[PDB]
RNA sequence: UUUUAUAUAUAUAUAAUAAGGAAAAGUAUUUAUAAGAA
RNA sequence: UUAAGAGUUAAACCUAGCCAACGAUCCAUAAUCGAUAAUGAAAGUUAGAACGAUCACGUUGACUCUGAAAUAUAGUCAAUA
RNA sequence: UAAUGGUUUAAAGGAUCCGUAGAAUGAAUUAUAUAUAAUUUAGAGUUAAUAAAAUAUAAUUAAAGAAUUAUAAUAGUAAAGAUGAAAUAAUAAUAAUAAUUAUAAGACUAAUAUAUGUGAAAAUAUUAAUUAAAUAUUAACUGACAUUGAGGGAUUAAAACUAGAGUAGCGAAACGGAUUCGAUACCCGUGUAGUUCUAGUAGUAAACUAUGAAUACAAUUAUUUAUAAUAUAUAUAUAAAUAAUAAAUGAAAAUGAAAGUAUUCCACCUGAAGAGUACGUUAGCAAUAAUGAAACUCAAAACAAUAGACGGUUACAG
RNA sequence: AUAUGAAUUAAUGCGAAGUUGAAAUACAGUUACCGUAGGGGAACCUGCGGUGGGCUUAUAAAUAUCUUAAAUAUUCUUACA
């Protein structure tokens, strides 16, 4: 659940978008996998694949402690109209300052009101929240009435 | 520890230059063996004119009998051998250098190693040495 | 340089100009460029397979795949340092193309250095038009060269007429020797026949070389005598 | 790919073979609001 | 001793502890605060006049009676005028 | 009414590292209520094996060398020494300078040589030895044991001081000779402390990469440098150093794998001058070192770059 | 201790028109500055080490080769092959 690793992944995705690589690899963990899946559902990523440190898996490989160290999640980035679809990826809740919002504050943040110095949600942006070790978008966490930790911004 | 000593013995008797080198080799070898040492090799380098007119004590030397001694011994008696060499009028110059044995137990002298014979087994050649 | 936006979006800028009223008449290229969209993605694409030899890039063999010991006699139980390093650069580098022929060719001109002296033409003619059966070395529309020997070697190995590279290479070499001997005999006999039937030749290769040597040597004579006079003083 | 054949010592090398085609019309409240100048 | 805990005070006997560079102790300054006032987009910042809540004081210090509750704008003693 | 700030050059990275607290941050999987527990190996470590000069770094010990000075001898003669040119109370007829030898003294280490490298920094390249530390890969093992780090601890150039010895060269101060309107300076002579060694004090440098440490990522090229192969050839692959760059960043110069994209921790800065000054406190034998203001004055002050002028600024032509 | 004053006394700030050195900025005419020591009223001078915020401002010891020169390449317009 390392927020440090999520920050590293965010910076990695930004760097990959700058140099316009079509594929990239991130650490294979539950938090990273859920975060990548949430980005993919929103259309920010082209494809998810499971693979080794060298590349995607040619055949399906079961994940065990023997090969966990060498496992990676390969994400395909999107570049449309000469612009990267996934342009900026940032953290709201940082390791030094972690922000856990109740549901009403989360609605206020979505409704243009700055809460705890977090810029309000922007129209084409996505904010991700963690509740009970599950990653979702802010809208779903509000619909689920779940108080949660506000992690990251993807615009 | 394997130590290579290179001594430059003075020649005073023009008729038997090797005598003083013999006495020095006997002394050093006796010391090494009597202090729990081994004398792996004694290579008799020849008579050579010194590069300069080198001076030890008051005598001035222009030529010397060079000789080499490869011996396995301990550090303390090695320093003792060096001390005896330095104060001895017979030894114009002396130098002891370690030959490392970390990888191979047996090693030849610098001269044979430079020629290409890494070990003393190669020096004495290899027949019926697979026993 | 940065990926340039303005070059590929000329249609959008022109459309803005036209709709705003800044430009009154559509350019002649507008409809064409609208019909044919420019490609607006400039992405570095991963490569997973080397076309020349078929080596697969981006594959790691897991610990489970080895249930036996390796050459040193050790079972693979944990990944080693090289296995635990991300290899994205391997995907994004252009793969080096390697061919088996490149080795045999290097052998052939090492074995026959004077075959290099025979001139070669690198102008391709038409590659697609080649219709060759390599059961025999000589091809119409092709010279007889070492590359024919390597091609026959590959044909021999492909059909498994011979098993090892060396055997097929030697067989093709001997066919090459026979054919080149035949050509040499044709040339010698043709020249002899020409002289037999009254043909007169103005210049020969030896005399041509002698003439060129004579010009060079005369210039060298002048320069050496002048230089000796200069150096003497 | 998959499966099988021949050959060779459960395995290896060559050859052949590939199952993924579906169509139908109609069914606003958007939020809080940070200006500089000589 | 108190209606009541506690080195709060008084007595006795033990232990060696307690606070402190995330600032003790000491010094200077200050009545405190609000759904009060001002200001700012806001977080905040300033004031504590006016409205309201709490505390302390009634020229200064200590003690005593009464009392449920007072070291009382009481009494006694002293200090100042 | 600007920190939705900065610290290579404008103010600002601590001289360097080690490490305590941190109410600082921090690996993976599952289960249970924001953690705890159990499992795991990607960080961090331990032990071996292999390869390599682990040669370089630290201490100690033992040696080598070219030269310098002084003294003595030999011969030999009139000058020698220095400077732009000269002259110096102590160069030479008391035979000087120069030459050839022979003695003693200390200090220093030419080529290699690039500080390439090694070291936390300061530093460190004449040789040998004793001990200590430092490399890559593989194998096995621990199982987050990690990062940074207030206070603190250690080391820290040159100068300086305290004791001893040493004192060949160099050389503050001083004494004189020159130059100059003047010389209190540059030049010249004699030269004290110091430079040197041992045992200490102190803890400051333009202690600089004017750039704190760690982690993830980031497009190329060229060289090397170090390994691993495969048969000099694969212009061979994997790493790090160096140089030029792309993007990015920047006030620009420029940085360029960090001055980029991000995360964590620490130190530092808030106009110029007054001022690193005064006073106090702490430590030192002392010089001093650390901590460190305020009033008053002003609309200044500084950085990068631009175009000029100028230079006892270079080169090229005419 | 918290203050209020004080003969005596340490430093620093401003300004009016001037006065004196030639220290810095160019190779600033002895490269500047950093730390330290001494000399000097002061500017500065000198010794020791460090930095470049000065030398990256970097720019030759030179010579070059043989196949049909054409009735053939040069000429060619979607032809012919
Ligand atoms: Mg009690
Ligand atoms: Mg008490
Ligand atoms: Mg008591
Ligand atoms: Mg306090
Ligand atoms: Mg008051
Ligand atoms: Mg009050
Ligand atoms: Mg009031
Ligand atoms: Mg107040
Ligand atoms: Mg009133
Ligand atoms: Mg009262
Ligand atoms: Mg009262
Ligand atoms: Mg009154
Ligand atoms: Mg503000
Ligand atoms: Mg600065
Ligand atoms: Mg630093
Ligand atoms: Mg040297
Ligand atoms: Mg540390
Ligand atoms: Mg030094
Ligand atoms: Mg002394
Ligand atoms: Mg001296
Ligand atoms: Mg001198
Ligand atoms: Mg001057
Ligand atoms: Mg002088
Ligand atoms: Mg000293
Ligand atoms: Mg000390
Ligand atoms: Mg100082
Ligand atoms: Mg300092
Ligand atoms: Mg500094
Ligand atoms: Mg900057
Ligand atoms: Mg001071
Ligand atoms: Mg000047
Ligand atoms: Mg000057
Ligand atoms: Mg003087
Ligand atoms: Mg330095
Ligand atoms: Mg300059
Ligand atoms: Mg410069």
């Amino acid at each position: 659940m390392s927020l440090v690793k999520l920050a590293n992944t965010c910076a990695h995705l930004q760097n990959c978008s700058k140099v316009r690589v079509a594929l990239t690899s991130i650490p294979y963990t539950k938090l990273q996998l859920q975060f990548a899946y949430n980005l993919y559902q929103q259309g920010f990523l082209s494809s998810l694949q499971k693979g080794s440190t060298m590349g995607p898996d040619k055949d399906f490989v079961e994940v065990t402690p023997d090969n966990i160290s060498t496992r990676r999640l390969w994400v395909g980035l999107k570049y449309r109209d000469n612009k990267p679809v996934l342009s900026s990826c940032k953290l709201i809740s940082k390791p030094n300052s972690r922000i856990h919002l109740p549901m009403e504050d989360m609605k206020k943040l979505c409704s243009g009101v700055t809460i705890r110095n977090i810029k309000p949600l922007q129209p084409g942006e996505l904010i991700l929240v963690r509740a009970h070790n599950n990653i979702m978008d802010i809208n779903e966490a509000i619909s689920k009435k779940l108080d949660g930790e506000v992690l990251c911004r993807v615009k | 520890m394997l130590y290579e000593l290179i001594g430059l013995v003075r020649i005073t008797n023009s008729n038997a230059p090797k005598l003083e080198a013999k006495e020095l080799s006997s002394t050093i070898g006796k010391l090494i063996i009597q202090n729990r040492g081994v004398v792996r090799d004694i290579v008799p380098m020849g008579i050579r004119y010194l590069p300069k007119i080198m001076k030890k004590d008051q005598e001035k030397h222009f030529r010397a009998y060079h000789f080499l001694m490869l011996f396995d011994s301990s550090a303390a008696v090695q320093s003792e051998i060096l001390r005896t060499l330095k104060k001895d009028p017979r030894v114009i110059r002396s130098s002891i250098v370690k030959v490392d044995l970390d990888k191979q137990l047996d090693r030849a002298s610098s001269l044979h190693r430079s020629l290409g014979k890494k070990s003393i087994l190669e020096l004495v050649n290899e027949d019926y040495q697979s026993i | 340089m940065k990926i340039q936006t303005n070059a590929v979006n000329v249609l959008q800028r022109t459309s803005a100009y036209l709709k705003s009223g800044l430009l009154k008449e559509t350019p002649a290229w507008y409809n064409v460029v609208a019909s044919i969209p420019p490609s607006t993605k400039f992405t570095r694409e991963p490569r997973f397979k080397n076309p020349s030899n078929g080596h697969i890039i981006g594959k790691l063999v897991d610990v489970t795949e080895q249930p036996h010991a390796n050459n040193k006699g050790l079972y693979k139980t944990r990944p080693n340092s090289s296995d635990k390093r991300v290899g994205v650069k391997r995907l994004y580098r252009p793969p080096k193309l390697t061919y088996v022929e490149d080795r045999l060719r290097s052998l052939f001109y090492k074995q026959h250095p004077w075959e290099l002296s025979r001139p070669k033409i690198l102008v391709e003619n038409e590659i697609g038009d080649e219709n060759y059966d390599w059961s025999h070395m000589l091809q119409i529309g092709r010279p007889l060269d070492g590359e024919s020997v390597i091609q026959r070697t590959m044909y021999l190995i492909k059909t498994k007429q011979y098993g090892d590279m060396v055997e097929a290479y030697d067989h093709a070499r001997y066919e090459f020797y026979a054919l080149r001997m035949q050509e040499e005999t044709e040339q010698q006999v043709a020249l002899e026949e020409a002289e037999m039937f009254g043909s007169l030749f103005g210049v020969s290769a030896i005399e041509h070389g002698i003439q060129k040597e004579q010009e060079v040597l005369d210039v060298w004579e002048k320069k050496v005598v002048e230089e000796t006079e200069l150096m003497a003083a």
